[PDB]
């Protein structure tokens, strides 16, 4: 949701 | 004074979709799909196999909705009053049978509220409101045994299409090239043929081997090409990689050409195969005669079943070969199974088709044995 | 089904607003927004009362038995 | 990295084309099978020099790999290296000369010491993947970080 | 604020112009591989650092701005629900959605959508969602953000199994 | 580069044989007893980092397709305007993002690459 | 199977799927999505070699590389020199009515393939046709005010259709897999040759090249979501 290295 | 020709905004989208859905509603998917059925693919499934070692049937007719009374007439049948006591909303069918010496009832067919076939198909508003009826039910579904059943569309992936995968570093197949050939209508005879690429990059030489059905053993694509008639290194190769500056496809194939060297004409080409799917105590023709057959009806099937299309498959057979190396080659990136264009919704109708088929085949094999049992349809397909 | 009785956040009694109010528009050629308010229903409790209400009664009269 | 040489940022680099594994695979542009009959004059214009430079049983098929200078120096790796190595591979069954690490081209030389071509063609294989030029097997990837 | 709002919009409108320089730069051919990667990661490594850069700037901006009269705010500082990636999506930037580990696929041969041209690097092509749900997302900036979304229904579902076996 | 001939008589494959008398390559056919001379002494080539597939696909009808990108650089032939362009076509994960032209009014393929290392792009 | 293609976009709800283990494979079709009832190819197959399909029989590839190859429902009928003109017509026909709406005919031209599709089952949803046949001003959709007008005028009278529509070559049916040749504009209005700052920031029409524009974008969305408020302002799940 939030972006690359976090959630989707 | 409001240019007919002049530009569309956002907001007369609106007017477009309503449109849409005044003349298909919310379920077109379900009704259009049976209607399919009832219409034309019903008739069809009556054609197929419709002669027996004569009797032979010929045109079906559909009821409207009717009920089966003990003690009384047939009634008609409103859903309504399906619903209510408990009964399903089913028209019976009815065939032509032609006896030769060498109408007739035959089942119930459910039927899928408001389809050409249904009651309420042509009912008007207050129509409805008197038969107890909803204006507001759209209606994809039938009434069996009382009780409102839907059928919930199946994916499936599609058929007749080429589609080459990578294979986990462990196998000694490193590429393979599937279709799933099947017939349209008749019968749905799904012979899976496979092309597989052995041997890993870096393997000695990567020989490419075809995976026919009845066949024992991969057979070297070569003694396949030959089988069917090409018999030349050259114009094999012209089959595959179309074009003559493509050094690198064709050297992929050298090993194939070796592979395929000890058979240089059909029929020992042929023979190859047969006894691949043979005993042996089986004489040279009934073998070679074995091959031919496969190579002709279980060989991809979606193409021809008939006889003289042997070139015809030569050239699938190499397409699928290009597109297999294409993929080892690194040139293409291997088929994305996930992509919905090759995937396919089955409905009611297609879902109805199967049963309805192997049914209809139970019944024909009665016959085989007016001595007719009704049952064996209106039992399956409420079943 | 029918109008309700009364407004259900303050009991403003509404059930006789009904009949009124689709007048103020069909036979008057009013707006909702102007119709209500000429109703007396000038707090946005009792305005949704009836600009949302859904007289469904008039679709269950239409069935015979 | 030992404790003395923790900031040389140099000494990082060295162990770590030590330690990450390359074969010749990795190194190499392409490799090519050529019919050259006279060991001494070459039918390759560009290895005349070759030859004659290495003045001061052979089969005549030719096995030739044209190396990558980039991956080359960046694995620090020497012709004499690689070729070195390959040689050592082939205990006295092959024969091996090799451009020098100043000509403009990296390129190896192998001829078998009939059925020929095809030993070739696998003696070729066996040299892309089986061959440890520098590293440790297993270790592929190695990066540095602080 | 109105002014924050125009500092946030230029904060990303500057990580498309970094980004669309990496691109011209790798079209050309001049970016450099870094070491056990492909040129083709490490372009993605750096608009991936880029665009979270961004995010990340047009969050804090949002955060700065918010007086202490903001609920939202005030919930945060006392600790009961909310944090700065929540005030961040519904304010600033909602982000960059991504599926195992990257930016959208190509489902279609090279473009995610068929609204877009071939070969579509860009932010907006490969699922960077500039707005915030305050702003609302576009149909495309939606579908990717749902692509994103599904992700994490998925192995929310997995992760519940897994670990109800594991406690075992 | 390794374009090789089949069978003058029968059509199929050639294969490297040797006269060792004169120490010359000639291909010989393995159905019938045909032999010829050799064009060039290469035999085999592997590329194990190619560019062969890069261009695939530039077809005269390049231009309609639609969902290709379009710009106006210059072609170093006739300096027209109109380009479609696309990525390396290979796929490969070791590829560039270089970007190649095909000139609408000649079809000129040009490249980005500002380390052009061919001529042909074949 | 369970992760949201691509390819679903406009089929396929992107949101109402159940949560747990029918995750992503239960889904729901969005409100304009239609699946083909099957075709005869006879007639088409029949067309197709009267206009110029060479018949694989007579195909000799090192003396026509150029050749664009014919597949239909998966059969490779023949090969075909400047098939520019066929997909002309075979578009002009289909727009007609000549050849079923239903049918889908793909061109890619990359790949020197033309693939048609009959068979039941395929997926497909109906877009607005975007072409330049209009002098005046450049590429736009073929449909206009007065057809606009029409289908309104034909509402009121509760005769102008959605199938008028679909036999004047307004509107097409598209199925994922021809979707793949086509350029798809978002809003009509970017086809158009100091900004609210509380609107969503979106991107340019840098698109001289599209073949058609969607009739809605909500579209995509199903049933159960069509109905929540301001989806595009919700977080995804
Ligand atoms: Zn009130
Ligand atoms: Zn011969
Ligand atoms: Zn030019």
């Amino acid at each position: 949701i939030w972006g690359i290295g976090c959630n989707p | 004074f409001e240019d007919e020709s002049a530009p569309i905004t956002a907001e007369d989208s609106w007017a477009v979709i309503s449109a849409f859905f005044r003349e298909k509603g919310l379920v077109s998917q379900q009704l259009d799909s049976f209607n399919q059925f009832v219409d034309y693919t019903l008739q069809d499934i009556i054609c197929e196999d419709s002669t027996l070692i004569e009797i032979s049937f010929g045109k079906i007719y559909v009821t409207k909705p009717m009920v089966n009374e003990s003690d009384g007439v047939t009634h008609a049948l409103y859903p309504q009053e399906a619903r209510l006591r408990n009964l399903t909303y089913s028209s019976g069918l009815f065939v032509d049978v032609k006896k030769r010496t060498y109408k007739v009832f035959i089942g119930r067919l459910p039927i899928m509220l408001r389809s050409k076939n249904c009651y309420l198909s042509e009912a008007t508003e207050s129509d409805l409101y008197k038969l107890k009826e909803c204006p507001f039910d759209m209606g994809g579904y039938f009434i069996i045994n009382g009780s409102e059943k839907v059928l919930i569309a199946q994916e499936r992936s599609a058929g007749n299409i080429v589609q080459v995968f990578k294979k986990a570093a462990p196998s000694p197949i490193s590429h393979v090239a599937e279709i799933r050939s099947a017939l349209e209508k008749g019968s749905r005879f799904i012979s899976t043929l496979q092309v597989k690429l052995y041997g890993r990059e870096g393997s000695s030489a990567r020989t490419i081997k075809a995976t026919l059905p009845y066949i024992k053993q991969d057979i070297p694509i070569v003694i396949i090409f030959r089988a069917l008639g090409i018999i030349p290194d050259g114009e094999i190769l012209e089959h595959i990689c179309y074009d003559v500056n493509d050094w690198q496809m064709l050297e992929m194939l050298k090993p194939c050409v070796e592979d395929g060297f000890v058979i240089q004409d059909r029929e020992t080409a042929l023979d190859f195969i047969g006894r691949r799917g043979t005993a042996l105590g089986i004489k040279k023709e009934k073998r070679i005669q074995y091959a031919k057959d496969i190579l002709q009806k279980e060989f991809l099937p979606h193409i021809t079943q008939l006889e003289g299309f042997e070139s015809r498959k030569a050239f699938f057979l190499g397409y699928m070969i290009n597109r297999l190396l294409l993929c080892a080659l690194d040139r293409k990136d291997q088929d994305d199974r996930d992509h919905f264009g090759k995937k396919r919704l089955d409905l009611a109708g297609p879902l109805l088709a199967q049963l309805f088929k192997t049914l209809f085949k139970k019944l024909t094999k009665d016959i085989f044995r007016l001595a007719i049992n009704a049952k064996t349809i209106t039992s399956g397909l409420k079943y | 089904m029918i109008v309700p009785v009364r407004c259900f956040s303050c009991g403003k009694v509404v059930g006789d607003k009904w009949e009124s109010y689709l007048n103020l528009l069909q036979e008057d050629e009013l707006d909702e927004g102007t119709a209500l308010s000429r109703l007396g229903l000038k707090r946005y409790c009792c305005r949704r009362m009836i600009l949302t209400h859904v007289d469904l009664i008039e679709k269950f009269l239409r069935y015979n038995p | 990295l030992e404790p003395g040489h923790a900031a040389d940022q140099e000494q990082a680099k060295l162990i770590r084309s030590a330690i990450e594994h390359t074969t010749l695979k990795s190194v190499t542009i392409a490799s090519e099978i050529y019919y050259d009959p006279d060991p001494r004059s070459t039918v390759i214009p560009e290895d005349e020099e070759i030859i004659q430079l290495h003045f001061s049983q052979q089969s005549p098929w030719l096995l030739r790999l044209e190396l990558d200078r980039a991956a080359m120096n960046d694995k620090d790796l020497t012709m004499g290296q690689v070729g070195e190595r390959i040689k050592q591979t082939f205990k006295n069954d092959l024969f091996v000369i090799w451009s020098e690490d100043n000509d403009e081209k990296l390129i190896i030389r192998c001829r078998v010491v009939a059925e020929e071509d095809h030993m070739l063609k696998k003696i070729e294989n066996t040299m892309l993947e089986n061959i440890t030029l520098r590293g440790v097997e297993n270790i592929e990837r190695v990066v540095m970080m602080k | 604020d109105g002014p924050t709002m125009r500092e946030i919009t230029e904060t990303i409108a500057e990580a498309k112009k970094k980004v669309l320089d990496v691109t011209k730069e790798a079209q050309a051919n001049l970016l450099t591989a870094k070491h056990g990667m492909t040129l083709r990661e490490s372009f993605e490594d750096n608009v991936v650092r880029f665009l979270n850069e961004a995010r990340d700037k047009a969050g804090r901006l949002a955060e700065v701005n918010l007086k202490d009269l903001n609920n939202v705010k005030q919930m945060v500082m006392a600790g009961s629900k909310g944090s700065f990636i929540n005030i961040a999506q519904m304010s600033a930037c909602v982000g960059q959605q991504s599926v195992e580990g990257k930016r959208i696929a190509f489902g279609f041969v090279d473009r995610t959508l068929p609204h877009f041209s071939k070969d579509d690097y860009s932010p907006e092509s490969k699922g960077f969602v500039e707005n915030s749900y305050l702003r609302g997302l576009t149909p495309q900036e939606f579908f990717f953000h749902a692509m994103g979304g599904r992700e994490g229904l998925i192995d929310t579902a997995v992760k519940t199994a897994e670990t109800g076996y594991i406690q075992r | 580069m390794t374009t090789f001939r089949f069978c003058r008589d029968c059509n199929n494959m050639l294969y490297p044989r040797e006269d060792k008398e004169n120490n010359r390559l000639l291909f010989e056919c393995r159905t019938c007893s045909y032999v010829e001379e050799a064009g060039s002494p290469l035999v085999y080539r592997h590329e194990l980092i190619t560019n062969i597939g890069e261009t695939a696909g530039v077809v005269q009808d390049i231009g309609s397709d639609p969902t290709l990108p379009r710009s106006d650089r210059e072609c170093p032939k006739c300096h027209s305007r109109e380009n479609v362009f696309f990525q390396s076509q290979q796929r490969r994960k070791d590829t560039s993002m270089v970007l190649f032209f095909v000139c609408l009014s000649c079809s000129h393929i040009f490249t980005s690459d500002q380390k052009n290392k061919r001529t042909q792009f074949s | 199977p369970r992760q949201l293609h691509n390819t679903h976009w406009g089929l396929v709800c992107p949101a109402e799927t159940p949560e747990g283990q029918a995750c992503g494979l239960v889904k729901n079709l969005s409100l304009m999505s239609c699946i083909s009832v099957g075709t005869d190819p006879m007639p088409i197959i029949t067309f197709l070699s009267e206009w110029g399909m060479e018949p694989l029989e007579d195909y000799v590839p090192h003396q026509s590389p150029d050749a664009t190859r014919v597949f239909v429902n998966g059969v490779w009928h023949g090969v075909h020199r400047n098939p520019a003109r066929l997909m002309e017509t075979l578009r002009t026909l289909r727009r007609k009515g000549d050849i079923n709406p239903e049918v889908s005919m793909i061109r890619d031209i990359r790949e020197k393939e033309l693939k048609i599709f009959t068979d039941a089952g395929r997926v497909y949803r109906p877009l607005f046709i975007v072409e330049d046949d209009e002098s005046l001003g450049h590429k736009e959709l073929k449909v206009r005010k007065g057809h606009i007008a029409k289908l309104m005028a034909t509402e009121y009278q509760d005769e102008y259709t959605w199938s008028s529509l679909l036999n004047e070559g307004l509107v097409e049916y598209i199925d994922a897999e021809e979707e793949e040749s086509i350029l798809i504009a978002m809003q009509p209005e970017d086809l158009e040759p100091d900004v609210d700052p509380a609107k969503r920031i979106r991107v340019s029409h840098h698109a001289t090249t599209f073949t058609h524009c969607e009739i809605h974008p909500s579209m995509i969305l199903g049933v159960a979501a069509s109905i929540i408020p301001f989806p595009d302002h919700n977080q995804s799940p």
